[PDB]
DNA sequence: CCTATCCAATCGATGTATATATCTGACACGTGCCTGGAGACTAGGGAGTAATCCCCTTGGCGGTTAAAACGCGGGGGACAG
DNA sequence: TGTCCCCCGCGTTTTAACCGCCAAGGGGATTACTCCCTAGTCTCCAGGCACGTGTCAGATATATACATCGATTGGATAGGC
């Protein structure tokens, strides 16, 4: 499914990432910059945290998939995820 | 209180029988305040450089000429230097 | 907790962003960009409701701290 | 035809300011292509603050505005 | 090689004035009075982009094993960026 | 009668068109409360604008001089396999 | 591995940057005055907004339709010596 798998998610428009693991991630960064309290997160700021990382990762991919292809590859690298970290301030 | 129904109105205006869902609508109640706040932005600047403590159609215009793109702007003007007119005689 | 974003995940984030081979490593290069950058809106998104005296943080908390890190997100505000 | 004034020598000292070792031919034109794109949106920015005064004296304050605008802040210039 | 470890040591502009005077006040014209201080505003920030473009984009280059810069180079650097 | 020469027949897989209306549950809108939208006096402090200063950048001619430009040898880099 | 070649350095040449210096008024800024018109306050007054429900925009569930098209080997078969 190379040619198949690319073409229905990006015409797909829904969520990637699971919204539980999500939210337990996110409450577990939450309880360090709140001197370890527990924190009570609201069912919108969770699914707009979502919503902003999963963009902000394809945004990352697809911004390092034209690095890919910059070396003569098609193998996409830490290098390249590494690079794509660098030349946006 | 929101922009919404606003933004409805002139929903209906350019396209009577396309409906919407209220994701796409609160998007838009999250557009017009996104410019908003670029538009009248840039004019608290605009007139604070030539000392001006108050803001004319003068400094919104030269906002939209600053911040949209060529197209846009030229666009918005027109759209705009119409309503200052038929609000003052009319 | 740091697991809870499993290989298909990351491997459908890639394949949204047109990648045809995903790499291996990469999965823990990408959940550590994902710890980077979730610490860096949670920062300062808490920071916004401890003004407040409150201790949830809402949708415009999260869209406060992204137009503060340098994307603003539109449809969650309220 | 003023794009010729940045010359292949000033290219250079650009290039080898940037830790270029080795520059290739069409750089010599490349920069002239982007100091075109760049700068044209430098100097409209600058000049409608001059179109909002009742001036013809584009001053630096003109031009670190728009650099503030386009998101590139310039030091040594405000007073 | 030999003048890279010369101008990052130094600090005086690359680019002359006048030229760089001219070709500002060839877009000028396109939408004046240009002070001595704002053709310099315009320079400093022009000639610092075009080094920091040009150190951003032989990060690409080191990236496919090349030490050349390319067409692709500039053309790669300003596309992640959105300029 | 051995042999080279036309024939086809079995093996199998890999795609969307528009075909629907059915299990839930949210958009358009009617109604109504009202709080913000809106007309209007009134003092007044900012907007607009003439006169003048004097400033500073446009305008220009010359000196010699560091910086720009051009042609050849080649040697390690780019990219093809 | 491997051969094609593109700028780099250097000898040589030269046109324009920069400095030195006089000029001189375009016009930015400042003074002062006079008048827009907009904020404060106030009563008013009306589209725009929550409550509530009528029902229609849509989003799967998924049965299996849809007809040939790419290719290989065994059996007849006309000519040879």
């Amino acid at each position: 499914g190379w040619l198949k798998e690319i073409r229905k998610l990006q015409k797909s428009t829904h969520l990637l990432i699971r919204k539980l693991p999500f939210s337990r991630l996110a409450r577990e960064i939450c309880v360090k910059f709140t001197r370890g309290v527990d924190f009570n997160w609201q069912a919108q700021a969770l699914l707009a945290l979502q919503e902003a990382a999963e963009a902000f990762l394809v945004h990352l991919f697809e911004d390092a998939y034209l690095l890919t292809l910059h070396a003569g590859r098609v193998t996409l690298f830490p290098k390249d995820v590494q690079l794509a970290r660098r030349i946006r301030g | 209180e929101s922009y919404s129904i606003y933004v409805y109105k002139v929903l209906k205006q350019v396209h009577p029988d396309t409906g919407i869902s209220s994701k796409a609508m609160g998007i838009m109640n999250s557009f017009v305040n996104d410019i908003f706040e670029r538009i009248a932005g840039e004019a608290s600047r605009l007139a604070h450089y030539n000392k001006r403590s108050t803001i004319t159609s003068r400094e919104i215009q030269t906002a939209v000429r600053l911040l949209l793109p060529g197209e846009l702007a030229k666009h918005a003007v027109s759209e705009g230097t119409k309503a200052v007119t038929k609000y003052t005689s009319a | 907790n740091i697991q809870g974003i499993t290989k298909p995940a990351i491997r459908r984030l890639a394949r949204r962003g047109g990648v045809k081979r995903i790499s291996g490593l990469i999965y823990e290069e990408t959940r550590g960009v994902l710890k980077v950058f979730l610490e860096n809106v949670i920062r300062d998104a808490v920071t916004y409701t401890e003004h407040a005296k409150r201790k949830t943080v809402t949708a415009m908390d999260v869209v406060y701290a992204l137009k503060r890190q340098g994307r603003t997100l539109y449809g969650f505000g309220g």
